[PDB]
């Protein structure tokens, strides 16, 4: 997530793992998903769990 | 107080529907822009695009 002047940028990517360890090796570039034109300041963020 | 609004009253007493369009800026960058018309494009020719 990025908080540029007037577009909250969002990037996403999905890759398999097939193993049980720390973050795997190799590069995986995330692609832009939505611009979300908003002018609201953002300094704190939280995670939504179910 | 309530109006009469009968179809027999003159123009000075007839009801009118008014729509006001207020424009704002400096809040969000370019959220409501006007109609951007376009033209049919061609190829294999030197044309401005
Ligand atoms: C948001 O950030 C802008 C740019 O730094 C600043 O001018 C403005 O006062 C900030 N607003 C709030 C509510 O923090």
């Amino acid at each position: 997530f990025k908080n540029i002047d007037g577009y909250f940028k969002i990037y996403s990517k999905h890759t398999p793992i097939n193993l049980e360890r720390d973050l795997p090796q190799g590069f995986s570039a995330l692609e832009p998903l939505v611009d979300l034109p908003i002018g609201i300041n953002i300094t704190r963020f939280q995670t939504l769990l179910a | 107080q309530s109006y009469g609004f009968r179809p027999t009253y003159g123009v000075g007493h007839q009801p009118y529907r008014v729509v006001v369009l207020s424009f704002e800026l400096l809040h969000a960058p370019a959220t409501v822009c006007g109609p951007k018309k376009s033209t049919n494009l061609v190829k294999n020719k030197c044309v401005n695009f």
